[PDB]
């Protein structure tokens, strides 16, 4: 049982709930805020099956708002990229399963 | 006749999948038992990027001239074995299983046998 | 000063690589584009398997 | 044109070395990844921003021309200085060698006897500087102090 | 909003600013500025400007010059000059 | 012959077309000089940047969805196999 | 987060109110108009009510700039990510 019992594929269907930060280069302040919208909105947009643009969209436009006119963020299963970026403004964490979110403010 | 290859992989022992991939990356064909087209998408990126990355690195990084790689097997834990073979602008991928990992295949098949006869039994049970 | 302008587009990458005439996600235009393939293809799938 | 310059020859030198290792395709121009190929072959900066710092403090910056070769020649500029401290031993035989050497003696013991509650007082102390006296010249340097101690 | 060049500066082609003063400013500028570069101690090429224009023009000019920088001034008739060099502009007006 | 294999497709341009042509041949060359796509990134960003100044992102994966706000024309989409070249340039 | 800024303003002298009103403004100001060029035109027009004219002020979200100013009458504050400069000459 325990480890041994649950599987990739196990692990995966018992909980779509947890989340896990890989990276960390803002403010903690400014992660909660951003963490909580991040997870409500991609839920919200997910629908009958996830839309990668369709969630970009809604977490583009409430960081504009949220904080600065320029905030660029991307999700996909797999990537490499180099990005420049302001002084506390990238945040990076990725949802369970195959899902890589990055965010940060230009 | 380009259908019974697929069958034929199929009926070599310890084959579980063969996909096809183009020289674009496009899947050719896929086995059904794995996840066809959202599986092959996948492996046919991965495999690319293997077959891409080692082919180039034998050339050059071991300072081998005409030195080209014929077959790549990866062995991994369980039963997985993954032997990649490229004929002309085509390369396949095929997943095969050891005697033990066969064994287990056909013990869950048996038990997914019994288990339907067994809601079948159930269903006249309910008709009765 | 004059800002340069910032215009923002959403797109998503997880479908598989394709050729620009033909679209991921009409299976009419993929179905069509792999039989034009194995049309040559068939020599190849006896011979690598 | 020179005008009496005498200048480094040791960094001047890295320069050119660095330059044609990647230069070497004599193309006789530079470009801003070509600037970025040593330090990635060598692996002297972690990541470009490092090299793209200095390099774009200088002034400005394109595609490639030759002028790149700047950074190189900045480059060894950026090095600065080095200092690391390694090992406790060393430190412990300075304590007692107060002409900041190796070399002289008993003063050195008389200091660890002023406040001293440690057996064989002065008779151990003794003990132990012929035991650290390997070659019989009346103290102890820092080959025989190191073997001594380990 | 029409930007214009002259003597290989972008400025606004209507000059606000005097034809002769502001082809002196401008020259002065770009002297000064392949002397100093402004992207390392940028605030003492800003400084030497704004001397340059007391002793060849009317006294308390202001000199602002940013990369990106957006602002509206009171100025005296032909007293104001608005110009951009490669990505940086300068603005200037006479108090 | 690899180069005329790989056949690179721009699903999605955003550029002049002589600026663009210059992008696919840097794709093909990245590719082959690159042992891993984290090393690609970093070559494209690095090769744009010295060709035009300025803030250069991209990032390249098998599965990704993005959303950015780029300077206009500083956009170009590009797929070749399961990789894809994306960079935007913002001010 | 504005760690540094300069402030030149009379202290107690019932001229304090100036320093107050150049944070204010320039928060409600940078927040509802969201544009360089607007925020220094509203910034101005509101201190050139309450303190006479010949009042001048750049906003910028990066730029060097050397000016002469009244005594007492120039503050540098930064309001969150924008840096608004005003000063009163003449």
């Amino acid at each position: 049982k325990a480890v041994t019992d649950m599987d990739i594929n196990e692990l995966r269907k018992l909980m779509i709930g947890k989340a896990i930060i890989n990276s960390s280069d803002m403010q903690g302040d400014l992660l909660q805020e951003a963490q909580d919208v991040i997870q409500s909105g991609i839920e919200n947009n997910s629908a009958p099956v996830l839309n990668i643009e369709a969630a970009c969209k809604y977490i583009k436009e409430n960081l504009d708002k949220k904080f600065g006119p320029t905030w660029q963020c991307i999700i996909g299963e797999g990537y490499a990229y180099d990005v420049t970026v302001q002084n506390n403004t990238l945040l990076f964490m990725f949802y369970n399963g195959n899902l890589a979110v990055l965010i940060f403010k230009s | 006749n380009a259908d019974d290859q697929l069958k034929q992989l199929s009926a070599l022992e310890g084959a579980n999948g063969y996909v096809i991939f183009n020289e674009s990356g496009i899947p050719l064909k896929r086995h059904e038992k794995s996840i066809s087209h959202e599986k092959a998408v996948h492996i046919a990126a991965l495999v690319s990027d293997l077959w891409n990355v080692s082919k180039k690195v034998i050339q050059r990084d071991l300072k081998t001239p005409e030195n080209d790689i014929e077959v790549i097997r990866l062995r991994t834990k369980h039963s997985y074995e993954y032997i990649i073979t490229q004929s002309g602008d085509f390369t396949m991928l095929a997943i095969q299983l050891c005697g033990k990992a066969i064994e287990e295949a056909k013990k869950a098949a048996a038990a997914a046998a019994a288990a339907a006869v067994v809601q079948e039994e159930n269903k006249e049970k309910e008709k009765k | 000063t004059e800002r340069v302008k910032t215009g923002d587009r959403g797109m998503s990458h997880k479908e598989g690589g394709w050729p620009g005439n033909v679209d991921p996600n009409e299976a009419q235009e993929t179905g069509r584009f792999k039989k034009r393939i194995e049309k040559s293809f068939p020599q190849a799938v006896k011979d690598l398997k | 044109m020179a005008s009496e310059v005498m200048n480094l020859s040791e960094e001047d030198i890295q320069f050119c070395q660095k330059a044609f290792s990647d230069y070497d395709e004599d193309g006789l121009g530079a470009i801003k990844v070509s600037d970025l190929k040593l330090a990635l072959e060598n692996i002297g900066c972690s990541l470009s921003e490092n090299d793209l710092f200095k390099m774009i403090s200088e002034v400005d910056e394109k595609n490639t021309g030759l002028i790149k070769f700047s950074d190189f020649l900045n480059i060894y500029y950026k090095q600065k200085y080095a200092n690391l401290g390694d090992d406790d031993q060393d430190l412990v035989d300075a304590f007692v060698a107060m002409g900041g050497n190796a070399d002289t003696t008993g003063s050195v013991d008389a200091n660890r006897l002023i406040q001293i509650v440690k057996e064989e007082f002065e008779m151990t102390i003794d003990i132990v500087g012929l035991i650290r006296e390997i070659d019989k010249d009346g103290s102890g340097e820092i080959e025989y102090e190191e073997f001594k101690l380990l | 909003q029409q930007y214009k060049t002259f003597m290989g500066a972008r400025v606004l082609w209507p000059p606000e600013c005097a034809d002769d003063i502001l082809e002196g400013a401008i020259r002065e500028t770009q002297d000064a500025l392949k002397k100093f570069e402004i992207a390392r101690e940028g605030q003492k090429i800003a400084e030497h400007l704004k001397k340059y224009m007391d002793d060849h023009f009317d006294p308390y000019w202001h000199v602002f010059f940013g990369k990106n920088f957006g602002c509206q001034a009171v100025h005296n008739k032909n007293r104001f000059i608005y110009f951009y060099i490669e990505k940086t502009a300068f603005l200037m007006y006479q108090t | 012959s690899h180069l005329d294999k790989v056949q690179p497709v721009i699903k999605n341009s955003d550029m002049s077309v002589e600026m663009q042509k210059e992008v696919e041949e840097v794709a093909k060359k990245a590719i082959d000089y690159c042992n891993t796509d984290k090393e690609i990134a970093t070559f494209i960003k690095d090769d744009f940047r010295s060709r035009y100044h300025g803030t250069w992102h991209c990032i390249v994966g098998r599965n990704f969805g993005s959303f950015v706000t780029f300077e206009r024309s500083y956009y170009i989409y590009l797929y070749v196999g399961q990789l894809a070249i994306l960079l935007f340039k913002t001010g | 987060h504005a760690n540094e800024q300069i402030i030149d303003m009379p202290e107690n002298s019932e001229m304090k109110s100036m320093k107050n009103d150049a944070f204010s403004q320039a928060k409600f100001a940078v927040e509802n108009y969201k544009f360089e060029n607007k925020i220094s035109s509203h910034i101005k027009k509101f201190f050139d009510e309450k303190y006479g004219p010949n009042w001048h002020c750049v906003v910028g979200k990066h730029f060097n700039a050397y000016v002469s100013y009244d005594s007492k009458n120039f503050i540098f504050f930064y309001e969150g990510q924008l840096a608004i400069l005003l000063y009163r000459k003449g």
